[PDB]
RNA sequence: UGGGCCACUUUUGGUAAGCAGAACUGGCGCUGCGGGAUGAACCGAACGCCGGGUUAAGGCGCCCGAUGCCGACGCUCAUCA
RNA sequence: GGUUGGCCUCGGAUAGCCGGUCCCCCGCCGGGGUCCGGUGCGGAGUGCCCUUCGUCCUGGGAAACGGGGCGCGGCCGGAGAGGCGGCCGCCCCCUCGCCCGUCACGCACCGCACGUUCGUGGGGAACCUGGCGCUAAACCAUUCGUAGACGACCUGCUUC
């Protein structure tokens, strides 16, 4: 199961599309809506416990921010990273106070 | 463990072969693979059978081995075995068998509507024994 | 009885199984071995075969046929055959009745399933 | 309705597919008309298993059915209106049947003749 | 209201190792595994009941897409039920691991 | 029969149960193999090494990418044995290969299943007890399989998983015979009926 | 037609040869079919087009028809069987 | 185009197995030792479970604590491919179905095949019908040079 935070930011949905100039950005839009309505929050938090008891592996998706580098790439760089060291349920709270 | 032995007298059935489910006594053992054997009381004249066919059962006859067929008889007769086997569970749930493969169509209708209403009254208790057990509020 | 042509009369008792008077072929049955003493019943005379035969209507006067015979569809069960069927199971609904639960088991449908075979089955 | 043969045995044929010649499928110069392959090293010619099949007597039809048409009769070619009446008296194994270059006039008149004559023509409407 | 057939199985053509004679064709039916016991079946009728796409007429039923290849039971194939049987028009080879009825026709029992 | 075979590999002789399944599966017969690391091997565990070592070398030299594809898992082993013994080249050997499914431990589409056993190929009928034999799980370890310790804590949750299940159906199982004590007045004319003709003994 | 070749046995030269040369019979050449996985010659058997039955030689785990016999008695473990 | 009831599961040993019970120990269920049975496996896959002609009078038995409602709502369990299974509250009916009897009826289609299921099957367009929802990208063209024979690949393109 993969969970993302809410406000991701837009260098980050830059990576997500091929041609930005010409979306209108929808990325993602009516996934942050569950992160605010009661609803989805019971989803959100039954997801992460899912995880926690189901999973061995778990891994933090990271993006780098493009708007302090000197290149004229605007597009962030996404990859997993695989948090070691823990049992998994204290690896799981270790990611979700990094997310966002 | 091993609590039944290929000894003089011992009772064997026949479970495949000329004289298949037929009862048998072992008068002697020659060469760890035929046994001369000897059904006086059960329609199985003297001769020697392989110890593949038999199946050895917890009835045991004291008489000498290679004994004539009048001794191997009085030893049957006395003790009589057709009566503790046949009589025995073993055989009365081979005759079970055999009376289930010579059941009619009419008896399997029969069977099948006794059937259905004995599991119907099965059924129905356990249900009643499974609510009248549930009912347990103790700490 | 079986007929002079070889076919063999037989009965559902009607009110049982819905087979009424009507002819079968040996051939295509299977005896089973279940038998009532129906000694001492009397089969009518005139059950032969010629009573048995299929009628016809078609066609009287006419050669090519645009107006159909819109009649006839419904085979009619003749005043006649009621009765010589009310003769007979008559005299053999008591027969039946005798024997514990014959009337369950003519009212029932031979059929096989995913378990027993034909060539083992004793009928 | 049409004209019954005298008698209809049922027509018994030993082989109904065509004996194609030899790699006539693999050409177009080799046309499907059988020749006998006399070659030192052909398979068909040794008669080898799963190969085209070489024809021979033994295929031959019956006495009794040989040249007999699917519907109990036997052919024969009239050219006008004489030619019909020698198959007044046969009448019942033979049929006659029209040669394709009789004009639409004059196939119209064996026509009528042999409906008269209760002779059975294979091609009766071929020139409407 | 019943399956009143036995389900046998349609295993191949009576064949050599490199010749096959689409004349006959083996059964194999279920629940007999000895030649001792296909003498019950031994002139019972078979059917390959198949559908196409045509609608074709039935025998006492509206025209619909089922259709049958009829045939017999012959004789016993070897030690081991394995019934041959012979149909009116040899079997299509794509019928072969598919099913076949025995009808319980003609009867001896 | 129109359902599923389903066949427990362990205890099973590699070749004598392909053999059983490749001829099952030509017959139609839709057949599952499962727990197919416990399928056995006749002889010591060394000379079976060396066999599929001796496979393993057998490689297409200009090209191994096309050449022998050595799978590792006994699942895909087993599958192979029964390739080997179906017309896999022939419309009909594909319809049949594709029949058969083959899994390592028990998939939780049939550990919720009763699996058939087929004595002719088991070991224990088939082998003299003197005798040597290789696991199919052990010898796939050691020649490339990944995943034999992952199975093993699967295999082993599922057979806790399965003594619960089986702990309840002996408590089903006393209750109905204790009903059938309760219930006796009222069933001994029927149980009777069903004595006379050979059921319940 | 007057290039032959092969097999059993006999046999000459040669270390030997799927070599060279003889004797007898059979075969291939000129010949398809069943078996030996494959094969001019080996084993069976020679051939018109078909249906039924039965065999030969050879086989009957699966490929692949047939042992899915409750086959019989032994022998054998091979880290190149 | 197939098919012509289901089996919803211990682990295993094989020179041994299976079931049941009284006392010890594991935060009123599990594990040990006694004891009792069965073992050519009968708590048996050579097995078990459903079983279909349908109704109307008409009694005796099983039950009455019940069933069936894709009727509703909730809860719990299942992750190895969970695509599943189970449990409570509400509302509709009736003592209907299961066994043995009484009673008669149904197209009884005049001997005949492909009958009987899964099944409201899968796939593709199309009409009508109501309710609830959403308003996107890809490629080209243009740039880039972290790339490049050409394709491909890495990039940018009205807002702070
Ligand atoms: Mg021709
Ligand atoms: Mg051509
Ligand atoms: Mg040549
Ligand atoms: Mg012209
Ligand atoms: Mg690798
Ligand atoms: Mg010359
Ligand atoms: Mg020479
Ligand atoms: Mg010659
Ligand atoms: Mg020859
Ligand atoms: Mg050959
Ligand atoms: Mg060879
Ligand atoms: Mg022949
Ligand atoms: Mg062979
Ligand atoms: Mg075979």
């Amino acid at each position: 199961k993969t969970v993302f935070a809410e406000h991701i930011s837009d260098e980050c949905k830059r990576r997500f599309y091929k041609n930005w100039h010409k979306s209108k950005k929808k990325a993602f839009t009516k996934y942050c809506k569950k992160w605010q309505d009661e609803d989805g929050k019971k989803q959100l938090e039954k997801d992460f416990s899912s995880m926690k008891k189901y999973c061995q592996v778990i891994r933090v998706i990271a993006h780098t921010q493009m708007r302090l580098l000197p290149l004229r790439q605007k597009k962030a760089h996404l990859m997993e990273i695989q948090v070691n060291g823990g049992t998994v349920a204290e690896k799981l709270d270790w990611a979700r106070e990094r997310l966002e | 463990v091993f609590r039944r032995f290929v000894e003089v007298g011992r009772v064997a059935y026949v479970s495949f072969g000329p004289h298949a489910g037929k009862l048998v006594a072992i008068v002697d053992v020659i060469d760890q693979n035929r046994a001369l054997v000897d059904g006086p009381c059960t329609q199985v004249r003297r001769q020697a059978m392989p110890f593949k066919c038999m199946q050895l059962t917890d009835f045991i006859l004291k008489f000498p081995h290679s004994a004539h067929q009048k001794y191997v008889r009085q030893a049957w007769q006395k003790a009589d075995i057709n009566t503790k086997w046949a009589a025995t569970r073993w055989a009365k749930k081979i005759e079970a068998r055999e009376r289930k493969a010579k059941m009619t169509d009419f008896d399997r209708f029969k069977v099948m509507k006794a059937k259905k209403m004995r599991n119907r009254i099965i059924k129905n208790e356990v249900k009643k024994l499974q609510k009248a057990a549930l009912l347990k509020a103790s700490p | 009885k079986q007929l002079a042509s070889g076919l063999l009369l037989v009965t559902g008792p009607l009110v049982l199984n819905r087979v009424p008077l009507r002819r079968t072929h040996q051939k295509f049955v299977i005896a089973t071995s279940t038998k009532i003493d129906i000694s001492n019943v009397k089969i009518p005379k005139h059950l032969t075969d010629a009573y048995f035969k299929k009628k016809k209507l078609r066609k009287p006067r006419h050669q090519e046929g645009e107006i159909f015979d819109t009649e006839k569809e419904k085979y009619e069960i003749t005043e006649q055959r009621k009765i010589d069927q009310k003769a007979v199971d008559s005299q053999i609904l008591p027969k039946i009745k005798a024997i514990p639960q014959l009337q369950g088991y003519l009212r029932s449908v031979f059929a096989l399933t995913n378990g027993i075979y034909p060539h083992k089955l004793v009928f | 309705a049409a004209l019954r043969p005298l008698v209809k045995p049922k027509i018994v044929k030993k082989r109904t597919k065509k004996f194609i010649r030899h790699q006539s499928d693999r050409y177009v110069k080799i046309k499907r008309n059988w020749r006998k392959p006399r070659g030192i090293d052909n398979r068909v010619r040794r008669r080898f298993k799963g190969q085209i099949l070489m024809p021979n007597i033994g295929y031959g039809s019956n006495k009794k059915t040989k040249h007999m048409l699917p519907s109990g009769f036997r052919k024969f070619l009239v050219h006008n209106v004489k030619e019909l009446e020698v198959l007044l008296m046969c009448n019942k194994s033979y049929c006659a049947e029209i040669a394709h270059n009789v004009s639409s006039k004059n196939r119209k008149a064996i026509v009528e003749r042999a409906a008269q004559l209760a002779i059975r023509v294979t091609n009766p409407n071929a020139r409407l | 209201s019943g399956r009143l057939w036995s389900k046998a199985i349609f295993a191949g053509y009576k064949r050599g190792l490199r010749n096959q004679r689409e004349h006959t064709a083996l059964l194999k039916i279920e629940g007999v595994y000895a030649r001792d016991e296909t003498e019950f079946y031994l002139g019972k009728r078979c059917a390959y009941v198949y559908k196409a796409k045509n609608n074709t007429v039935t025998p006492g039923g509206k025209p619909n897409k089922t259709r049958v290849i009829w045939g017999k039971v012959t004789r016993a194939h070897g030690n081991s039920g394995m019934v041959r049987a012979k149909f009116r028009s040899n079997l299509p080879a794509k019928a072969i691991g598919h099913r076949i009825r025995v009808m319980l026709y003609p009867s001896r029992i | 029969e129109v359902q599923v075979l389903v066949l427990d590999g362990r205890g099973h002789l590699l070749g004598r149960l392909a053999a059983i399944v490749a001829k099952q599966v030509l017959l139609g017969r839709k057949v599952v193999v499962v727990r197919c690391e416990g399928i056995n091997i006749s002889g010591n565990f060394y000379r079976n090494k060396l066999k599929y070592l001796a496979f393993l070398r057998k490689r297409m030299n200009t090209n191994p990418s096309r050449g022998p594809y050595h799978f590792r898992a006994p699942s895909r082993i087993f599958w192979r044995t029964v390739r080997g013994m179906l017309p896999h080249k022939t419309k009909r050997g594909q319809a049949a290969l594709d029949r058969l499914k083959v899994f390592d431990g028990i998939p939780p589409p049939y550990d919720k299943k009763k699996r058939m056993v087929v004595p002719a190929a088991l070991k224990v009928v088939r082998l003299k007890p003197t005798r040597k034999f290789a696991y199919l799980g052990r010898l796939a370890h050691e020649v490339g399989w990944k995943y034999q310790a992952v199975t093993a804590t699967l295999e082993e949750k599922r057979k806790e998983k399965a003594k619960i299940h089986y702990r309840k159906k002996k408590q089903l199982m006393r209750l109905r015979k204790q009903a059938e004590k309760n219930v006796e007045k009222k069933i001994d004319k029927y149980t009777e009926v069903l004595k006379t003709h050979g059921l319940l003994v």
